[PDB]
């Protein structure tokens, strides 16, 4: 009954929203637009299954672009120190095989990789970028289907990997080109990126300011957030039972979003498009779930849509 | 089944009803719906035996429900194996 | 593979209006909490499928063997 | 094996990729991940590592940077706290007192070389530094300094802990500015190359 009065305590107060994001990664200062992506990584969509059978992946998929330079690891080491089902691992240490299944001996039979363990769990990739195109590609169904399929050596199989992935890339050559594109930017290219729902990068460059006040944060954690771990822990289970509905309203207000983000998408004569695919839309739709679980609310705002579309943003204006 | 089979339009209502969560690519649903229902195997006079299955190759740009089309063929065919990429070993695929 | 499709994803207003307008409708209309209960249930289930499915799913599988077979 | 000790690594050019991948979970995690046969367990190696490079070739060429010498790449090269040069070139005031210092051992029997062993033993067991309230403001001058003349933070780090190592030495409980310095010093020299 003590922990049903600070659940009370949280939700009476009407701007928790903030004091959640504040309690993301707390020994790593500023990098707001990140907290508030693993906030709502660990609040996930709703999952759905449809009339046809056809799943909709719940879970929500996050790239941190970032400089070696940046503090991009300790989002990683946070989140698996933090959040339930969760594994750590490093892009080139991991195969394809060790990270979706592989097939051992003991008879032949499957061995769990990264993205079993952490099915309805988070996965959280390191060093992204260095992993190869042959073991990157082994990902694209956990990454959408929520599914790894396997024909080998007369075993055959399709297991569950309902994992939200979280992927820590460097930009080619260390040092992120701010005249480029994000697609410039990587080595990834649009079946991939296309599966997460949102990237952040993460700069570092010199501000005197910034970096008086950084350093000093720095010493401070070296010991010369408003909610402990437990209590983020037990609001974060709390609002993860409440699942969202979309109001008629935001309805038609986040198509006519979509319709903006797959507008400024097109380029060429064509008029193709290249980053809002339809799984940006549904992209959307699991953003704002997410953050109307994260206001415990069982119905979605505009408002809702309208962060949502402005999450995606953070992305699209750099192309 | 013998009372729907006689309406005019039942092909189209078979496509329309492929995969009826996913919107547009009625070519796509018409190429799954060929292939579902297969043509005839034939075999002349036992001298030459001929392929009645369809086999159809969904090529494009991600997000357009290529996946979740094989997904729903998986969910609605009698007899059904999924396997996707890297996953799928020579031997895996044919015999060992 | 002796039939190809071909899958472009363009930019086209109208089309992208269309097909934002259904999915958003697929996922309310797949939401989880969207005579007795299981019989109920199982009606209001027939009732969203024959919103978008002409012929019922579950007479379209069986539908399909016989043709096969 | 080297957890809480010393890890000599000779050859450190010429390490393989799957060993190159695996060094950068130690050098910022100190543990290294296990995924396999049922058991799943992040194995700490909690190892100082000192490492000992080559150029390609014969000679290294000091008019190009260590990155163009060496082999092993430059996000791993940025993880060491201090990185040395050692060089063969010819100079007599040099080779020549090397030389007989190098041949007076032949012939010869303050060096607390057996004393040292204890003296970082019981250094290691008894003294345990923390930061002085004005080391703060010391360690954020001296690295907004040092990015007004392309720091990062982990230089910062690195400079926090090299003053705890020298608060061990001479047995201090609380890091000093002197510290500090000595730190900052030793890593302006390194980082220069
Ligand atoms: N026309 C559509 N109607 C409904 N949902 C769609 C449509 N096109 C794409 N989607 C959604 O897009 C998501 C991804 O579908 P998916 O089947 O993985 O696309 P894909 O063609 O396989 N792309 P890729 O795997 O990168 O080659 C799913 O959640 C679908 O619901
Ligand atoms: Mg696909």
């Amino acid at each position: 009954s003590d922990e049903i009065n600070e659940l009370k305590e949280m939700v009476k107060d009407e701007h928790i929203y903030d004091k959640l994001v504040r309690s993301i990664a707390p020994a790593v200062f500023g990098h707001e637009a990140v907290k508030k992506g693993i906030l709502l990584q660990m609040l996930g969509g709703v999952h759905k299954s449809t009339v046809e059978g056809i799943k909709l992946r719940g879970d929500i998929n996050i790239c941190v672009v970032g400089d070696p330079s940046t503090s991009k690891s300790q989002f990683l080491k946070y989140v698996v120190g933090f959040a339930p089902r969760s594994v750590y691992t490093s892009g080139k240490a991991s195969s394809a095989a060790g990270l979706t299944a592989a097939v051992v001996r003991d008879d032949y039979t499957i061995e769990a990789g990264a993205l079993m363990l952490a099915d309805n769990g988070i996965c959280c990739i390191d060093e992204f970028d260095k992993m190869d195109i042959s073991d990157q590609v082994a990902i694209h169904e956990a990454m959408e289907q929520q599914t790894i399929s396997i024909a080998k050596a007369g075993i055959h199989a399709t297991l569950n990997a309902r994992t939200s992935i979280l992927a820590a890339a460097n930009p080619v050559g260390g040092r992120y080109n701010r005249k480029l594109s994000l697609r410039g930017n990587l080595n990834m290219t649009a079946p991939i990126m296309s599966r997460f729902d949102l990237f952040f990068v993460i700069l570092d460059d010199c501000n005197e300011k910034i970096d008086t006040e950084l350093a000093s944060h720095i010493v401070d954690l070296h010991m010369k957030p408003p909610f402990s771990a437990e209590q983020l822990r037990r609001y974060i289970k709390y609002a993860r039972t409440f699942k969202p509905i979309l109001t008629k309203e935001a309805r038609s207000y986040l198509v006519e979003k979509y319709k903006e983000l797959r507008k400024d998408d097109a380029q060429g004569f064509s008029r193709s498009s290249y980053r809002i695919t339809v799984r940006q839309l549904e992209s959307m739709i699991r953003l704002s779930e997410a953050i109307a679980r994260a206001n415990c609310v069982d119905e979605i705002t505009p408002s809702f849509i309208a962060e949502a579309y402005d999450l995606l943003r953070q992305s699209i204006i750099r192309v | 089944f013998r009372k729907i089979s006689r309406d005019r339009g039942i092909i189209d209502k078979i496509i329309s009803s492929m995969a009826p969560s996913i919107y547009g690519h009625r070519d796509i649903k018409t190429a799954v719906a060929c292939s579902l229902f297969g043509g005839v195997p034939k075999n002349v006079n036992g001298k030459h035996s001929i392929r009645g299955d369809i086999n159809v190759l969904l090529l494009g740009d991600p997000g357009t429900a290529k996946s979740q089309i094989l997904k729903y063929v998986e969910k609605t065919a009698h007899r059904a194996v999924f396997a996707t990429g890297q996953g799928a070993s020579a031997v895996g695929l044919t015999a060992s | 593979f002796d039939i190809l499709c071909v899958v472009r994803d363009l930019v086209d207003e109208e089309a992208d209006e269309r097909l934002a307008t259904f999915v958003v409708d697929s996922h309310v209309r797949s939401h989880p909490e969207n005579l007795n209960a299981r019989q109920r249930r199982l009606q209001r289930q027939r009732k969203k499928e024959e919103e978008i499915s002409p012929i019922p799913q579950e007479l379209l599988m069986k539908y399909i063997h016989y043709a096969r077979t | 094996l080297s957890d809480g000790g010393v890890c000599c690594i000779d050859e450190f050019d010429k390490m393989s990729d799957s060993t190159r991948s695996v060094l950068h979970e130690v050098m910022e995690q100190q543990t290294i991940s296990i995924a396999k046969a049922g058991i799943i367990t992040t194995l700490n190696a909690r190892s100082s590592i000192l490492a000992s490079a080559n150029p390609i070739g014969s000679r290294y060429n000091p008019n190009l940077p260590v990155t163009e010498n060496i082999d092993l790449p430059p996000p791993l090269l940025s993880r060491f706290d201090l990185v040395y040069l050692v060089l063969d070139k010819v100079d007599e005031k040099n080779d020549r007192e090397l030389a007989k210092h190098l041949t007076n051992l032949y012939l010869e029997d303050v060096l607390p070389v057996e004393f040292l062993t204890m003296y970082i033993s019981y250094a290691k067991e008894h003294i345990h530094p923390i930061i002085t309230e004005a080391a703060k403001t010391e360690l954020v001058r001296a690295y907004v300094g040092m990015r007004k003349m392309t720091a990062t933070t982990r230089q910062l780090e690195s400079m926090i802990r090299l003053a705890e190592a020298h608060a061990k030495m001479k047995l201090k409980n609380v890091v000093e500015l002197e510290d500090v310095q000595e730190a900052v010093r030793l890593i302006r020299s390194a980082i220069k190359d």
